[PDB]
């Protein structure tokens, strides 16, 4: 059966983030995949897995505006103001795309230092419970590149993720009680 | 169950395994009547011997394997039990015993169309 | 081939968990292949069942709050904690689906011994044994015991032997 | 491979008889080779013996009168009667010489199972199954049971399977 | 003759649905093919057949608006409000297309559980006459994805269907009396 393979079981390409901004001015979203409880529960079934991202950014506005989307891996600095000199740095993946074009697409390869992502980490960092310092990937910062037109803007950004090239290890029983937070697995 | 809430079409043979957990000494018999969906579930024992049943005796055997014939899910079947004889235990062990039921699909179990789950909010 | 302190199983008892790297850390030590032997003893008159399971990367969760657990609640060490809620395994995963992990059944009618060999299972080839609990050996009494009188001791003893620790 | 209702054997119990063609008649039916499996169950603490015997053409007799028995007293059917006088087998033939028929001994110290295969035994090649009781399966407790307390249930269950009925 | 094959006889690619909406807000059309009596009579000639859909959605408005068209198979839930969380689910086929681009195209494979669609069903479900529960395919829900501009909109949607890869069974005589309803075959 070609349907039930794990490479086909986790390739849904669902939404993860949707946060608009009105014309702080730039959108910064962490890459943690524990955003929606629909996708989070499907990743609870496996202990260790390994994949790549394939980010797609869809943008609609309420006009020939140009958008920059920069990916920043872990360890490098993240910008705090829109016109900062971190945006001009070329040691990180940036993509420049308009609104009128079809939406942008970029894939992010496997960047843990171990052999796989550790979904569950029964251990401590330094000295925190359940935080593996080699697990996190980075964050993508999306700003606009224009002088602002003093009219009514509403720029809404949607981000989609298709994890492909899946490999899985050690299946685990699913979660039946609803979540309390996204930091840990309370009930 | 928790896997096949994701998919919406299923077909395959199921297997059930029961297990007794009383003392060493205790004996007594049980019957396990299976009823196809075309027949009603028998609430009396004398009609329950017509259907496919097996006489299980804890004592001689501590476990039992029951094969379910398969049927696809298209739009219901019952596995019931009956106390055959009264349980006899010695004076030293406790009277109350216990049963535990297991379940596992066979290798012809198949899933077709993937959907979201209604199980979690 | 170390042995731990024997625990007493009664009707009111509700489970036990050790963290394997840690619980064995405080005995004469500082690629590891764990071997675990669990043996209880009872007469023919007792009755009841257990469930010896060895859950990898078992991340607990605090009951009915938002605070993550601390250093002392997680790494109790060599004594072994107790499940506050065994039916949900302290994280919401059901006990009914917990047979996916390597497990054996101690049913006091049939046998009273279980043995699980645990291989090295970590993404990194090295590991910090002071900051990481690799496996979690957990026994859970499913069917509690019972005699004509009150409950008995029926002591349970866990014997752990690693191979090639460093 | 049908099973009958389980009977309870106590100290005051005194025997049981089924008529084989008839007692099996009222379950889903209208050359027959009968197979009979009899199994009781008890612990090691009980004690006592039985005598499973299958008497052909067993013609009963009414106690201490001249009236022949009737339709309801003979063909009770699927419940099985009880011996009014087991020592004379309700006809005057002694129980001490009753081992000439095919029989097995259920002695609760040694075993608790008996199995007798009964062949087709009639002068005519055909038989009227509504008007003729071919065999009579009879169990007789010779040595009654006993514990320190009062008597126990020790249930007995008769399982009958024919072959080639028509 | 290459003209009169059944694969060429039912490949007309006609219109099935056309219902606009003015700026409830989203368009939900059932996939039953008994919409127009021209196409319905050509399907009366066969008892059992098997095909795929090839939906094309054509959109004209009376402006750089973005449209989402989601396909929902049978058994899954259908949304009732425009911003519902069923639209964010990724376990169903969605397509995002603009107006200025050429119109969208998506094909829907054969999804009955039997070997073919039963056009005529002389039988009952449960306990309805002429309703086969394995016959229906699903429905496509078309919403817009924008904050509404408070001006005069008139968005009109047309849906086309080209059944291809046709196989047919058991030819039947055509219908001569006009229809009463679309539930059954009264006269």
């Amino acid at each position: 059966v070609s349907e039930t393979l794990v490479e086909n079981f986790l390739s849904r390409a669902a939404l993860v983030s949707k946060r608009s901004f009105e014309y702080k001015n730039f959108f910064k979203w962490t890459i943690n995949t524990r955003s929606f409880v629909q996708l989070r529960r499907k990743l609870e079934l496996f202990t260790y897995l390994r994949f790549d991202a394939e980010i797609t950014i869809l943008t609609t506005v309420a006009p020939d505006l140009t958008l920059q989307a920069m990916f920043v891996p872990t360890g490098a600095l993240t910008p705090e103001k829109q016109d900062s000199f971190h945006w001009q740095s070329g040691s990180n993946a940036s993509v420049f795309f308009k609104i009128s074009d079809p939406p942008a697409r970029i894939t992010i390869p496997f960047m843990c230092i171990n052999s796989a992502y550790s979904v569950f980490y029964d251990g401590f960092a330094g000295f925190l419970y359940g935080i593996n310092p080699a697990d996190t990937i980075g964050n993508l910062c999306v700003r606009i590149v224009n002088e602002h037109q003093p009219v009514g803007f509403t720029v809404t950004v949607r981000v989609y993720m298709k994890p492909k090239h899946i490999k899985a290890w050690a299946p685990r029983p699913p979660r039946t009680l609803p979540y309390m937070s996204i930091a840990n697995a309370n009930y | 169950g928790n896997i096949s809430r994701y998919y919406t079409h299923w077909s395959g043979s199921l297997e059930m395994t029961f297990m007794f957990c009383g003392s060493f000494m205790a004996t007594g018999k049980l019957i396990l009547c299976y009823t196809p969906p075309g027949g009603s579930c028998p609430t009396t024992r004398e009609t329950a011997m017509l259907g496919t049943h097996i006489v299980w005796d804890f004592g001689l055997q501590s476990s039992v394997t029951l094969i379910i014939p398969w049927i696809s899910g298209s739009h219901v079947g019952y596995v019931t039990c009956f106390m055959q004889t009264n349980l006899i235990v010695p004076s030293e062990s406790s009277d109350t015993c216990s049963l535990i039921g297991f379940i596992a699909a066979k290798d012809d179990f198949s899933l077709r169309l993937m959907r979201d789950s209604p199980d979690i909010g | 081939f170390y042995t731990l302190k024997s625990v007493k199983w009664e009707t009111g008892s509700t489970g036990w968990w050790w963290k394997l790297p840690d619980a064995l850390n405080n005995i004469g030590m500082f690629r590891s292949g764990f071997l675990i032997h669990v043996q209880c003893n009872a007469t023919k008159f007792h009755q009841g069942a257990l469930l010896v399971v060895a859950i990898p990367e078992h991340q607990r969760g605090a009951h009915n709050t938002n605070t993550s657990p601390g250093f002392d609640d997680i790494m109790k060490g060599e004594e072994g904690g107790t499940f506050n809620h065994p039916y949900v395994l302290d994280d919401g995963t059901s006990l009914a689906c917990a047979t996916i992990f390597p497990h054996q059944w101690i049913n006091l009618r049939t046998n009273n011994s279980a043995t699980i060999v645990l291989p090295w299972m970590n993404a990194a080839p090295m590991d910090f044994p002071l900051r990481h609990n690799q496996w979690t050996l957990a026994i859970i009494p499913v069917v509690p015991l019972g005699t004509r009188t009150t409950s008995s001791m029926v002591p349970i003893t866990v014997s752990i032997a690693p191979m090639c620790c460093e």
